[PDB]
């Protein structure tokens, strides 16, 4: 008998019961587990939980939480994007008014695990 | 008593389980409003929630908002029920969404209809104070989304420290399942827990856990996640042996 997953490192996120699982492992290939992914970040399903799997290959998903970035209210800019939710590696164009622009000559943004790199704003 | 849960200071003259943790309830920076019978509250992970006014053995329904701040501001994240399931010295919560935040747009709320079981929690029975020998039968409620009507039973053999039960009555015959046989274990505290898989027609469908509570091992708490064909769904459980 093979049992290969051991308790799952979930990062940005966690398992559900965790005191009454964690004895229990490690774990065989079909097992599952409920999970939940911190403020800011969601599960592949669009939902903030889901549950992982143990499989050959490993955990899956193998990537279970991913942040979202909200895009916020420009202040003497472009609002076609305001309020929009953008996920993990996703790149924008901030649209300036005329006379402003992004700080230290910046063109875009880009939502990171840590949220917006650099932070959209116009001047 | 759902009004009362909110606004009433903890009386200590209430029928227990007194007080209920929130902690997989709502996230570290989150917050839970709870509402019903014309009365308001919000929490607060590790905050407490007055269950010694709620009716016990049987689930308790609440209107509830899931936000977060976001620049000084209060988003929308999930909305739906909050059910909250009380035994004497257990009790669990469960959520039926209702509505979850658009996935494009923070500020829309789209319709999506699941189910999950939140906290599980009590007055732990400690795993080295187990009796050591015995076979307690506990018998109790099975709910899951849209059905409350659902039978448990679970027998522990405290000799061999092993559990082993049935789940039966829930409209979706999927969810009628048996809590196969598995090993108590110590906690990461030393509290008695079960942990084992489901089966469904002899088929392993999921996983099960359970938490032991009382002085006495009086009750049973926990949950069972089901592979079904829509797939995977959350069955909220808690049972009780009956005492003298």
């Amino acid at each position: 008998t093979l049992k290969p997953c051991d308790y799952p490192d979930i990062k940005h996120g966690g398992l559900y019961h965790e005191n009454m699982r964690r004895p229990y492992f490690p774990v065989a290939v079909g097992k599952y587990y409920s999970y939940y992914c911190d403020e800011h970040f969601e599960t592949p399903s669009g939902s903030y939980w889901d549950h992982i799997h143990c499989t050959q290959d490993g955990w899956s998903p193998a990537v279970p939480c991913l942040r979202k970035c909200y895009f916020p209210y420009l202040e003497n800019g472009y609002n076609q994007n305001h309020g929009r939710k953008f996920v993990q590696g996703k790149s924008i164009d901030v649209a300036c008014h005329p006379g402003y622009a992004l700080p230290k000559a910046q063109t875009t943004v880009t939502c990171m695990e840590n949220g917006w790199s650099p932070t959209p704003r116009c001047i | 008593g759902l009004a009362d849960a909110l606004t009433a200071p903890l009386d200590h003259k209430d029928k227990g389980l007194q007080s209920l943790t929130l902690d997989q309830s709502v996230r570290k920076n989150e917050k839970l409003k709870l509402a019903a019978q014309g009365a308001e509250k919000t929490y607060g992970n590790g905050d407490s929630l007055n269950t010694g006014k709620l009716k016990n053995d049987k689930v308790s329904r609440f209107d509830f908002i899931r936000q977060i701040e976001v620049d000084g501001q209060l988003i929308t994240l999930e909305s739906g029920e909050f059910q909250v399931y009380k035994q004497s010295h257990s009790a669990l919560t469960a959520f039926q969404t209702e509505q979850i935040q658009d996935s494009e747009h923070s500020g829309k709320m789209v319709a999506k209809r699941q189910f999950r079981i939140g906290d599980i929690a009590g007055e732990h029975t400690s795993f080295d104070k187990l009796p050591e020998g015995g076979r307690a039968t506990y018998r109790g409620t099975a709910f899951g989304s849209d059905d409350a009507g659902g039978k448990l039973t679970y027998t522990i053999d405290f000799a061999a420290k092993q559990g082993n039960g049935k789940i039966e009555h829930l409209k979706s015959p999927e969810l009628n399942v048996d809590l196969a046989a598995a090993d108590i274990k110590p906690d990461g505290k030393r509290h008695a827990v079960i942990s084992g898989s489901v089966l469904y027609n002899q088929a392993e469908k999921g996983s099960y856990s359970l938490g032991i509570f009382g002085g006495k091992a009086q009750e049973v708490a926990g949950s069972a996640e089901v592979k079904t064909v829509n797939g995977i769904r959350h069955i909220g459980l808690a049972a009780k042996q009956e005492l003298e």
